[PDB]
């Protein structure tokens, strides 16, 4: 498990705070400079942290930090990503929509 | 995170489930028709009074008139023959209701059973009679929305055909195709069973598809389905107040101008300190009695007329932006599931695009503007010259504005104050539309949140943090909030409007001069009752007036600025003033308890604390536009006198 | 909005501030006197009339600058007289002006050490300065000594006024002034002799001295609001107010002498078209009027300047809290609050406090409110009417009676209610029990959002409290003006066409019938507003303001912004279509904290802007009290 945030991403909203247990207090904030501009970011204490997987599963982060690193290596942004296409638009030429 | 208001959501509901929900409603309606009709009891059968004029039961009234019920007579013994016909009406609203409540409670439970034959009913599987469903269908629509749409439709016509028997046997009224008198209504519920019967049938044969509600149909087909019905409340809004201002409908509503109304609190006769009832004002009434508020001076038919417009109307517009707000959420679901890159469907794919719903929301907001800046112009304008600030009379105001000739047709009397009314109506409908394109297809991400990388991941999250200075009420829900509060603006131009008021100018029939000259220099055969501003000193006569009115407006008043203290940016102070609360409520302790205070103060969190404060500033704005269209009419046909000739 | 901080300045930079605005001061001092000057000796037509002016004018009557007489002839001398003044203040405020520019700029010649006036400035302060603050006390007070006796030599030798000691005019004022110069000098020669110890204010001090200051001053200005209040209704003020009834005033905005559309007709004979319409003084009650403007303005001026004052203080404490200052403070200022205990203790001792009698007082005015409406078929007779201040109370209010309880009870829980928020400045400036209970601590004056966690922590900081203390007092400071316009402050609909609404007079068999109830007030005050177009401005640019403060006090500032990128994209498409790829014109939206601040600026600006319609209207309270229903 080993759950991980990245700060470069993570913009300070601290869902994870309230997707985690209070008995352990695994999410924490950490300030940096101004709040408007960024400033705090948000941290996992490895060690009180243990599997729970709370907060991915959520699938509450907006920036996409919360990452979750598996035992073969392999880092998962979101639970369930949608499939990338390759978008092009449709126009019937007869159709109204032309 | 389910609440109490998520545990009725449709995402836990099945088909059954909702048809069961449906009839329970349908049922505890009738049973709400049996009170209104109990309460529209003038003299009791029995042969004593009645029931002291409801306003749920004032708005019934003209349609029950309508109808062979509810006769507009002072004659007591045709009153209690009104009083007879309605109370039993009312018991078979009441059986009715039972049943169907009972249908309901079979269908929320998913065990259809019947008594006399011990058969279970398949809900996925049936025919809807004995023999007529095997004459129409052959068997049921198989589990598709789509497939479901062409039995409605028979089942309606079914219903339009039963309402016209209805009127021919119980209700007495022959169908003849004149329109202007009563007896028409069953010809065209004849009409459009027929109709109806046919689209049924095609619909049956042929099942139209938009293959995007069916899979989730519990929201997507319940937001398309609400935003067309509140469109459709909208369009019968408009239908009534035309219809109910025609001679055909005269005979059923100006009458109640001409019979006068003992409402519950409407005030009452007032005794002294000292009444030995073993002084009292207007003596001739019973002690603590209501006095009789007089139609004609009450302008009774246009109260009641405006009660209903503006109740379907502001209904439709509720409906229209739940729909969208639920189309959000459906939306949302889909692009998290990533089932919105998978639609394929012309309602989804335009929208797809980015750049497509950039150039239409810029088209809103620039239409907005214009029409917006244009018509506030206008007003503030004329606001400045009839208050002749800057040393400006009424002659360069836009009296001369009228709506174009070939517009005029659809306006009493042609002024500014109807060109400023429909450009509010455009200006408050785009800015409603503004956000209401934010919901649909902004749902995931906007392109700020698309540049800037945030998506948003719930339909009820607050906000997304300080980040960027901002954040705030992005989620739909909040979006929703601000369009209802940015509605309210409509809303009210309409409520306004059909009460009669100078929308073009805020202070008109103020002791100014140049506010009193506007109807001189506008040539109006109608006196609207006053401008924007002093409607609330003109019509809060009679509010204040009557103390049941004055209740009211406390209520709403309370009920607004308490919504201000959860819509503000405090929820963090609240907060920690709960846990100085918490604190010292444990401080109790030590002041002999010997119990601990295992209670800690709540305080709601911010996508709660919007939905109270929406909730809360609606209930508020619109409990008091209740007293707007109740406390009467009052429009006088006399042009005012320029104050110097 | 941080232009002037404290820490960017230095104190020469202070003097010279306020200097300069000392200077504008006695400009716009002369401005008003110039506006209020009835005739020119010109003899042409003057300044028709100005709140600033009617506001003014008693002072200049006792002052005998101008005067309230019937004479042309008295009038044209009163405005020379005027004149004169005015440019003495123009030129002084000048040179103030010239000195204010002087010391923000570094030009002159010894700040650190000087000499002030040194004939005799060896005599005093041995002819050194006051190095520090502490030093500096002595000789302030000692110019304001000099003050004070400047103003009784020119009371004497320039405004003519005698020394007598009697209590009951001017020469009062003369015999005082000698009197507190006397007084101020000895405070000071004392505080020469012996610095203060409140060291706090003696480290780096600017913020802290500023906001104790501003403190004082606030509670001083609502000490003199209330003072004010009761000397202008005493007899011994009412020959320079009760006169302002006597006379008839033609203030701008009045409505003109309106004028026929066939006109070379007009309403008002011999008064020329667009004239404004004379008023007489006894319909508004000018003098009531004048005082209450007067009042409020003093007592609304001293509630901000309080909660100021406490907002600054907390920005010095959150600023000796991040340093580790805090926690060595001698002064007992800072002893009571360091413990953290007593912080909670206090803070839920005025919120249980506040709620009590709160609740308590809302109680009554709602029960008040029932028993008028008949609601639940509730009399007259099961009102609050047997409830009034005490005999032992009753000699601080006049016409003793549930309005006057009431209003003592509003006023309170509303200072306790803002106190609320001012404790919460003032102790939960860094640490809260919350926030340590939490794990997280607050660094800055404005931090608004802390993010959505535990639900959301908006309006945390010390700042946004400031917001909320404002918001919340202004329902004291509205409590204030209703009661000093008169209003009905116990019920909600007193006066009103119902049921037992006048009943009220004929149940407490009041000397004094007041205007109305909450609800009723607005109608029966925007009955003469709207008579005045001025006023009725006013109403409406308040509202506009008022509403508008809404979009950035609402949890929306996200949603602005991303609207502010739609609408930017849109205007750069637009502009790079009909015109060759001009790009610009990003859309600013203000920041949650710049949202909060322009938010409360909005909303106390045309709240109070719409209290001044209150205040100007007019008093329209009448002695004959209301009869019986029956
Ligand atoms: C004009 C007719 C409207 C319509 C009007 C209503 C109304 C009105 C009600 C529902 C209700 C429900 N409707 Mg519907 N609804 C429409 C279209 C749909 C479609 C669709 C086409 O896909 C679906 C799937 C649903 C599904 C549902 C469920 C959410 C719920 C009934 C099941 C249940 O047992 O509830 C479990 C709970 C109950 C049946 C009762 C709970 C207690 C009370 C009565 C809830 C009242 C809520 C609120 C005050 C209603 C106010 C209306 C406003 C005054 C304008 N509606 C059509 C287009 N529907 C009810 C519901 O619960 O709303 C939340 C409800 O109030
Ligand atoms: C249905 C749920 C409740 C109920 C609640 C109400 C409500 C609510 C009202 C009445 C009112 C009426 N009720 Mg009922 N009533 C019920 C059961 C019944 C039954 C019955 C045997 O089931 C009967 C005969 C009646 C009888 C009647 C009449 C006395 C009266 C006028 C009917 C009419 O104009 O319909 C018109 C019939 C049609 C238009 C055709 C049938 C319906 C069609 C198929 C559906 C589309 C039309 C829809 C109603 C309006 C949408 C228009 C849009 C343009 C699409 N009630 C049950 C228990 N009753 C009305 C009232 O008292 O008026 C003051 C009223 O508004
Ligand atoms: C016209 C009949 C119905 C309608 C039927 C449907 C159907 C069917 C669907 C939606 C769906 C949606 N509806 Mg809808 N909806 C209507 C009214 C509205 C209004 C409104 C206030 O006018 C709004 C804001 C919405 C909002 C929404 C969104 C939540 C969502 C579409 C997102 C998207 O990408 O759209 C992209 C935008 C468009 C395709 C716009 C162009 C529309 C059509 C296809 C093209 C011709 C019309 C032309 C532009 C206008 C002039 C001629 C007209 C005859 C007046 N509905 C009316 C009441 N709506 C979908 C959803 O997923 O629901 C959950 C869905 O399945
Ligand atoms: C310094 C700024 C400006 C200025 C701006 C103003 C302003 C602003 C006003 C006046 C007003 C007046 N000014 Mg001036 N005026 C200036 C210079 C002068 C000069 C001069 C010597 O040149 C003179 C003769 C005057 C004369 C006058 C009077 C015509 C009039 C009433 C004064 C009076 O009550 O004072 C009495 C003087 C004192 C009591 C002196 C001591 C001041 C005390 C310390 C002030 C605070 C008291 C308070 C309770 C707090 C105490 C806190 C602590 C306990 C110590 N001014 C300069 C140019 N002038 C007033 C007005 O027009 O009234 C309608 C007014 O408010
Ligand atoms: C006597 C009661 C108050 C007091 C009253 C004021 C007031 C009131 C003001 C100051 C101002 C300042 N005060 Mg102070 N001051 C006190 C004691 C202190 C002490 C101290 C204890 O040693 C300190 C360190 C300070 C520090 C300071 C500075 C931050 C600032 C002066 C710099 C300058 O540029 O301002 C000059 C700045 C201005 C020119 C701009 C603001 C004023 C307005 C906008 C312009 C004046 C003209 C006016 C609008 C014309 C009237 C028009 C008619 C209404 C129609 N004050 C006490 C506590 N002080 C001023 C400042 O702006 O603070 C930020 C200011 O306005
Ligand atoms: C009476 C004199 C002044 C006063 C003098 C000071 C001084 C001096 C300082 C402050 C400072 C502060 N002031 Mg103060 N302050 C006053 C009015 C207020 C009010 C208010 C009642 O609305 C508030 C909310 C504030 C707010 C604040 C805080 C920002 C800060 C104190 C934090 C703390 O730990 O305090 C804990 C303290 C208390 C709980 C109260 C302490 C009271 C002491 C012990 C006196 C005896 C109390 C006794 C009941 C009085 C009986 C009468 C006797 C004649 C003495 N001031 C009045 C106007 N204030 C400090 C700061 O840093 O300023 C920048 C500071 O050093
Ligand atoms: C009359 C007063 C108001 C405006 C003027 C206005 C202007 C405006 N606002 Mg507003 N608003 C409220 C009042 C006003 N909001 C209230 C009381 C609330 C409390 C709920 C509120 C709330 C939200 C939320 C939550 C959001 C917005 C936005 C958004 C816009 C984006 C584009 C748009 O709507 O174009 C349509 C164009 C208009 C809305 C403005 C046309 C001018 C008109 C003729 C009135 C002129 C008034 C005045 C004279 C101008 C100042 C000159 C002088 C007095 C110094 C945008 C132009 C947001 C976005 O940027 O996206 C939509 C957003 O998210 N709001
Ligand atoms: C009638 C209207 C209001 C209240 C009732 C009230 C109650 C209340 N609020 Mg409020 N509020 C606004 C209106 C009302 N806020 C507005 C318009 C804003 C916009 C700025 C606003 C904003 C904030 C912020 C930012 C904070 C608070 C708090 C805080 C309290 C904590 C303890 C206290 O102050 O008790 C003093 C207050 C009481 C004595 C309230 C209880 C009886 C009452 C006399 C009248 C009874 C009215 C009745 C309950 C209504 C329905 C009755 C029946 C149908 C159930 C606390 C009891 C906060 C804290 O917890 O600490 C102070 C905090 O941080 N607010
Ligand atoms: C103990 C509390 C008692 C206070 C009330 C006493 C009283 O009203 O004064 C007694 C007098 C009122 O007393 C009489 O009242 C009569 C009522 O018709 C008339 O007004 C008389 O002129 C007046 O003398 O009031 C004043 O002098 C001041 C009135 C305004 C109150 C000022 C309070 C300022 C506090 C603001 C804080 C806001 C914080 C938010
Ligand atoms: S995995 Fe468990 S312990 Fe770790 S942050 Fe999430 S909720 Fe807390
Ligand atoms: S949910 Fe994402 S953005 Fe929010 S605190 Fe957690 S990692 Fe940061
Ligand atoms: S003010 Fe409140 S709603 Fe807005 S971003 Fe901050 S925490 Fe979220
Ligand atoms: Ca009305
Ligand atoms: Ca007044």
């Amino acid at each position: 498990k080993h759950y991980f945030i990245i700060e470069n991403l993570c913009v300070g909203c601290g869902l994870c705070l309230d997707k985690c247990p209070p008995k352990v207090n695994a999410i924490g904030y950490k300030f940096y400079g101004d709040v408007q501009e960024g400033g705090f970011r948000c941290y996992i204490d490895q060690a009180a942290c243990i599997s729970c997987s709370a907060c991915f599963s959520g699938d509450e982060c907006p920036s996409g930090a919360l990452i979750e690193v598996l035992p073969d290596g392999e880092v998962l942004d979101f639970s369930y990503t949608p499939p990338e296409r390759l978008d092009f638009d449709l126009r019937f030429l007869h159709r109204f929509h032309r | 995170s389910t609440k109490w208001y998520q545990i009725f959501d449709t995402e836990k509901l099945d088909d059954e489930q909702v048809v069961g929900g449906h009839l329970a409603l349908l049922g505890v309606l009738g049973f709400i028709m049996g009170i209104y009709y109990i309460s529209g009891i003038q003299v009791f059968p029995w042969g004593a009074p009645g029931f002291h004029d409801n306003w749920f039961y004032l708005t019934i009234k003209p349609r029950m008139v309508s109808l062979g019920i509810d006769t507009y007579s002072t004659k007591t013994a045709d009153l209690e023959a009104a009083g007879a016909r309605l109370l039993g009406w009312a018991a078979f609203h009441f059986l009715v209701g039972s049943v169907l409540i009972f249908g309901g409670w079979r269908h929320w439970t998913h065990n259809l059973t019947n008594p006399f034959t011990g058969r279970c009913g398949n809900f996925r599987d049936f025919r809807f009679l004995g023999k007529f469903g095997d004459v129409v269908f052959n068997g049921t629509s198989a589990k598709s929305y789509k497939e479901a749409l062409g039995p409605h439709a028979v089942y309606m016509s079914l219903l339009f055909l039963g309402w016209g028997i209805v009127m021919w046997a119980i209700l007495g009224f022959a169908p003849i195709p004149d329109f202007q008198t009563i007896n028409s209504e069953t010809f065209m519920s004849f009409v459009f069973a027929v109709i109806f019967f046919a689209l049924g049938i095609y619909w049956w044969n042929n099942p139209p598809n938009a293959a995007i509600h069916l899979n989730d149909d519990m929201k997507a087909a319940f937001s398309v389905h609400l935003t067309a019905i509140g469109y459709i409340n909208i369009a019968l809004g408009c239908i009534a107040f035309v219809a109910f201002q025609q001679p055909s409908f005269a005979p059923y509503y100006k009458e109640l101008d001409k019979l006068v109304f003992y409402l519950y609190g409407e005030p009452f006769n007032r005794v002294s300190f000292n009444f030995v009832e073993q002084a009292k004002e207007f003596a001739d009434f019973p002690a603590y009695a209501i006095l009789p508020k007089s139609g004609e001076a009450f302008g009774m038919a246009r109260v009641v007329t405006n009660l209903i417009v503006f109740n379907h109307i502001i209904c439709g517009v509720l409906y229209v932006f739940a729909g969208v707000y639920h189309g959000g959420q459906y939306l949302l679901k889909i692009q998290l599931n990533g089932m919105y890159n998978q639609i394929k469907s012309i309602w989804i794919t335009k929208g797809r695009d980015q750049e497509v719903q950039v150039k239409i929301l810029g088209t809103v907001m620039a239409l907005c503007f214009a029409t917006m800046l244009s018509v506030y112009a206008v007003i503030v304008w004329n606001t400045i010259c009839e208050l002749n600030i800057f040393g400006t009379n009424i002659t360069m105001s836009f009296y001369w504005l009228k709506p174009l000739p070939i517009f005029q047709w659809m306006f009493a009397d042609p002024s500014i104050n109807d060109w400023v009314m429909a450009h509010v109506i455009t200006a408050g409908s785009l800015f409603s539309l503004i956000a209401l394109v934010r919901i649909a297809f902004f749902a995931h991400t906007s392109p700020l949140w698309d540049d800037l990388g945030l998506k948003k991941n719930s339909y009820s999250f607050p906000c997304l943090g300080p980040v960027y200075g901002g954040t705030c009420g992005v989620s739909i829900q909040d979006q929703l909030w601000f369009a209802m509060l940015w509605g309210i603006k409509g809303l009210s131009a309409v409520c306004w409007y059909i009460d009669g008021a100078w929308i073009a100018s805020m202070m008109y029939g103020v002791p100014a001069a140049d506010a009193k000259a506007w109807d001189s220099i506008a040539h109006l055969h109608h006196h609207y009752t006053s401008g924007i501003f002093y409607y609330f000193w003109t019509e809060t006569v009679t509010i204040f007036s009557s103390s049941h009115l004055s209740t009211i407006l406390m209520i709403g008043h309370l009920v607004w600025f308490i919504s201000f203290a959860v819509w503000f940016e405090d929820r963090g102070s609240r907060l920690e003033g709960a846990d100085i609360q918490t604190r010292t409520i444990r401080w109790l302790g030590k002041k002999f308890l010997n119990r601990d205070v295992n209670f800690r103060f709540p305080v709601l969190t911010i996508s709660d604390s919007k939905l109270a404060g929406t909730f809360l500033y609606f209930g508020g704005t619109f409990m008091l536009v209740f007293l707007f269209l109740a406390n009467g009419f009052y429009q006088t046909n006399s042009p005012l006198p320029p104050p110097v000739s």
